DNA sequence: TCGGATGTATATATCTGACACGTGCCTGGAGACTAGGGAGTAATCCCCTTGGCGGTTAAAACGCGGGGGACAGCGCGTACGTGCGTTTAAGCGGTGCTAGAGCTGTCTACGACCAATTGAGCGGCCTCGGCACCGGGATTCTCG
DNA sequence: CGAGAATCCCGGTGCCGAGGCCGCTCAATTGGTCGTAGACAGCTCTAGCACCGCTTAAACGCACGTACGCGCTGTCCCCCGCGTTTTAACCGCCAAGGGGATTACTCCCTAGTCTCCAGGCACGTGTCAGATATATCATCCGA
């Protein structure tokens, strides 16, 4: 089953809550459309490396370890998974 | 003979033997000195003791006895030297340190 | 923007066919020009006489492309003795001239490499690379003295056979002869002094401007385009290269061409057709 | 009847969501987004729940950091309203787009 | 597949530092990853030092220099002091 | 006869962009490097190539910082570069 | 204090290559601090490398290693 | 005979293989790994050198200097991504004046 | 004693791709540093890939995956294609 | 609208010191043969992911003031650039002089490596106490 | 300044996982050997440092004009706070199947060792690309 039009699933209130946690007080309307692209790009970059890692090991499930290594490649170094 | 572990011999708490085994199997160099695992274990236990002490202080501040990733994340961010050692590291389910810019507050 | 030279007229006003084709070209570095394969163009044009200016080449350094063309076999070359790499002229001819000489009176002492005189059966040919007034007009006074000397020299020559003068005369005579007249108010090539010199040359010798005689009101017809600012692309040019003729040769004049499309220099060739 | 002024609720909320440590993004939409992104590279993959949680946490950390940086940029320009050009500035100065 | 994590040792160190403080499983995972990452950094820098100086073994001096390179500020000063004290006690 | 303020400044930017020179007097930089290194270890000997490498790295870092800060100042509807802009660029680059 | 050796015209010229048309009066005083901090950061690692190598001559390659650790990779000296 | 010539390369294969073992990257090194890596390395500089000189021939020079390598790398759109962090000694800088600064 | 450098091979490649261009010594040193750095990056990534899978060999699979990981899109595709061509060329004879 | 101040495309004449090519030889690469240990293949099973159904409701979507902030426009006055005479220190050229970097010759200590062995550490199972929460009341902020 | 909303506190409840316990490991430790590497002494040449003198490019202090940074005002527009209506997330529940670890076996690829030679690195050297240096407009400012 193939999937379509899922980037809109990251709703406006979710962006508002993330921005509030970041510590902003007033948000312009054209921010939502910018972040749904920024996060898309970041996710595309991480998933490419994760899929490469899982494909090399001749696996078919993206283990959390693969995502951890993909993150570490770009200098993010998530702590708490494996 | 009697058996005394190097972890006990050196007066540390981390296992010197496990560090030694990881150093050789890790392919870092074909020869590993005698004192290298001892030195490395001492440094590791020092750093762990420091971060755990700060986390415990933060937890006792919040009137909680247990240490949860939120406490580790405040302990890491509030200190300055730990923060630049772990500048490019994020703690899962750790939250963010509460600073709001003063311009925003009347 | 631009200018398209009209088709070659090859018969005289009285209906006589052209028998003589002369091409003049400031090649601005003969060697370079040959590597710019300027001789391939010459072969296509197939002139009877080829006059070259600003060769910047002493005779010992001429490319072996010298012999390449059998038809132009009588060749005469001149270069300055104490300014190698500047000036330099040449004259190449199908038939052998009767007489050839160099300079305008004292070349043996002031070997300038600017002027060749060749006498043929029915006319005398002079080709010249006239001294530039220079950037900032630093050598304008020299140019004025040289113009006078040249005028007097040519007066003597024209006193016998008819004269054809061709080459780089380093002046745009009138406003129609360059794209930016006031833009060149006091610039080399368009000072009042140089323009007056050209007028006196026409009146004193006397001579007629072949191209302007045939095309008196035609603008945008140039023979030089500055390399900078791609002025050749924009047709921002000047008419600096001429065929000047004795009045007695005007009945022999068929056409005077500007070969705008021929590359290899910052000047283009000009070509004269005469019915002799 | 009693309505708060335009900044009070906004600040109550900075504080609550800067104090707490939840995920802040619904799990199913993010999982579907991750699956859709991953289908363009290798067909018929089978993600693990831990992997999706790790991706979620990394995304939240990255977005919060970006929002903090662009808020600093917006304050620098004598403004309180965050604008897209501020986000572009933050991304440019780090050196990500360019 | 035993995993051999740094759980017992970290728990012993807490009990030493704070005698009456617990630690949850998520915090244990954070501490395990922290320890692994620091160990990897130090070992990698030690190997790089050995290779740069045409050496072929990792003596305690390489570890000392790696610690001095990684840890900023006073942390380096106290880490190297406690490490050399532990080594000195071990030799004798 | 003075050229207007925009004309000479950009005359300088274009020259200083194409040039690949060193732009910093070598002896003062060498003295500065020795003075700073005097603290960590006493009586050091600097190889000349080491000073050159330090100078190259310093020039690159300062030029990058000045670019990032010109963008910061330009965004604030201003052409003059101010210290607040450098401080903002440094904090954003995560270098503070 | 040879941070005064980094003169105002030299700072101005670095800014010009960076592409700045107008410079305030405080950058000259402010950028010297950034430069000093930056050097301290690379000089410490270079001296540490040399000290470990048991030499006393800070060779250019050690400076190269020191730059490489902080990410500022440098080409041309080795 | 030589392995590089057998595989149709220019970069050495024996030298890469010796580095691959001496560098202590793994206990065993495969036979095809040096050839693959030598091919990749040769392709990379084939690309850098191809760009660098155009960027040299456009300026009427026949000799490649650091400036031409800096221009070729910065003008590219993914090579810049590959070499974003590196600094090339006296490589100068790309000529880029921001618009406001140019008086309209 | 001796210097191990890629000066000869980079000169050969330059001759092959540009038969009439010379290269100065500085640009030569930069091309040596570039090759060394790329070698370090790819070899380190291959070693790490081998370590993760509890494998003790650096074979063509680890190299190709590391090349795919490091290099951006078009460079990755072209490089892996050319490397596969070369390795098949080698194993054929 | 115009007079004066900067980019500015080709071409040739020297100087040079720095690339490009002989060259020789020695050192590392290449060819052969062997052992054996790592890796690929094969079968299994179980547990972990996928999918699908229903109920519940917290959260998202939408509409509507309205008020505060983004933005355009004017003014002003002070900071900065711009040119110029002056001083000052950086190059640049020797010149010497010694710390010490770099290489080589012993060999002794030191770490790799193998045969036992046993105890520190890991897996499965309680179990009671830390902690989230609801229920309620008291406390603090806030805007008209 | 006071009514109303948001927040902290006081406490019983029940829950689930943190911590302890016990059995069973398997790898860390002892005790030996043995090859080698890097510690140490010693030597030679190299280049880093200090000095001196001359040239002159550049840094500096100074006036002056002007332009742009910042403050102020007004306007309008658009984002927030609240209320009402979806609606899709979330929890629980189930089944199902496939693929990810496992053990056994085999085989073939590479490390190791040896001998032999050619290519590539240091060294010399003749040649000429690059750096000037001299000649031969068009366009864009300040007035």
């Amino acid at each position: 089953k193939v999937l379509r039009d899922n980037i809109q699933g990251i709703t406006k209130p979710a962006i508002r809550r993330l921005a509030r946690r970041g510590g902003v007080k007033r948000i312009s309307g054209l921010i939502y459309e910018e972040t749904r692209g920024v996060l898309k790009v970041f996710l595309e970059n991480v998933i490419r490396d994760a899929v490469t890692y899982t494909e090399h090991a001749k696996r078919k499930t993206v283990t959390a370890m693969d995502v951890v290594y993909a993150l570490k490649r770009q200098g993010r170094t998530l702590y708490g998974f494996g | 003979a009697k058996a005394k572990t190097r972890s006990s011999r050196a007066g540390l708490q981390f296992p010197v033997g496990r560090v030694h085994r990881l150093l050789r199997k890790g392919n870092y160099a074909e020869r590993v000195g005698a004192g290298a695992p001892v030195y490395l274990a001492a440094v590791l236990e020092y750093l762990t003791a420091e971060i755990l002490e700060l986390a415990g202080n933060a937890a006792r501040d919040n009137k909680k006895t247990r240490i949860i990733p939120r406490h580790l994340q405040l302990a890491i961010r509030n200190d300055e030297e730990l923060n630049k050692l772990l500048g490019k590291v994020t703690i899962a389910q750790g939250g963010v340190l509460p600073n709001i810019q003063a311009v925003l507050l009347p | 923007a631009l200018y398209e030279d009209p088709p070659d007229q090859k018969t005289s006003p009285s209906g006589k066919p052209a028998t003589l084709k002369i091409c003049s070209w400031n090649v601005d570095g003969l060697r370079a020009w040959i590597k710019k394969k300027g001789l391939d163009w010459v072969k296509e044009e197939a002139p009877d006489i080829l006059c070259l200016q600003e060769t910047k080449c002493s005779e010992n350094k001429l490319p072996a492309e010298l012999q390449e063309l059998p038809g132009l076999s009588h060749q005469y070359w001149s270069a300055p003795s104490d300014k190698e790499g500047y000036s330099g002229v040449g004259l190449l001819s199908r038939q052998c001239p009767l007489k050839v000489s160099y300079g305008i009176g004292d070349e043996e002492h002031d070997q300038e490499g600017r002027v060749i005189v060749a006498e043929f059966d029915s006319f005398v040919l002079v080709t010249a690379y006239v001294p530039n007034a220079g950037r900032g007009l630093v050598r304008l006074e020299y140019r004025q003295r040289w113009d006078e000397a040249f005028r007097k020299f040519l007066k003597g020559l024209a006193s016998r056979k008819p004269l054809v003068l061709c080459g780089d005369l380093n002046v745009a005579h009138e406003e129609i002869d360059l794209r930016n007249p006031k833009g060149n108010k006091k610039n080399a090539g368009f000072t009042p002094q140089e323009r007056q010199g050209f007028g006196e040359l026409l009146q004193a010798v006397p001579l007629a401007d072949s191209f302007r005689h045939l095309y008196p009101n035609t603008p945008y017809a140039y023979t030089f385009w500055t390399y900078m600012m791609n002025a050749r692309s924009k047709n921002v040019g000047w008419r600096l290269d001429y065929f000047l003729l004795s009045h007695s040769l005007l009945p022999a004049l068929c056409d005077s061409k500007i070969r705008s499309k021929a590359l290899g220099s910052d000047h283009c060739p000009i070509t004269l057709y005469l019915a002799l | 009847p009693h309505r708060y002024r335009p900044g009070t609720v906004a600040l109550r909320e900075i504080r609550r969501y800067q104090k707490s440590t939840e995920l802040l993004i619904r799990k199913l939409p993010f999982q579907r987004l991750v699956r859709e992104i991953a289908q363009d590279f290798k067909t018929d993959l089978r993600f693990q729940s831990s992997a999706v949680m790790a991706l979620q946490e990394a995304s939240e950390a990255y977005l919060v950091g970006l929002f903090e940086d662009t808020n600093l940029a917006a304050i620098h320009a004598k403004r309180v309203t965050i604008m897209p050009k501020d986000i572009q500035l933050a991304r440019r100065i780090r050196g990500e787009r360019a | 597949s035993r995993k051999e994590s740094y759980s017992v040792y970290v728990y012993k160190v807490l009990k030493q530092v704070h005698p009456d403080t617990g630690i949850s499983s998520k915090a244990m995972g954070i501490m395990n990853s922290f320890v692994n990452d620091i160990f990897e950094r130090i070992a990698g820098e030690a190997s790089r030092l050995a290779h740069y100086n045409k050496r072929s073994t990792i003596t305690s001096r390489e570890i000392q220099t790696a610690v001095r390179l990684l840890l900023p500020g006073e942390l380096a000063k106290h880490a190297v002091s406690e490490g050399t004290k532990a080594v000195t006690k071990y030799t004798s």
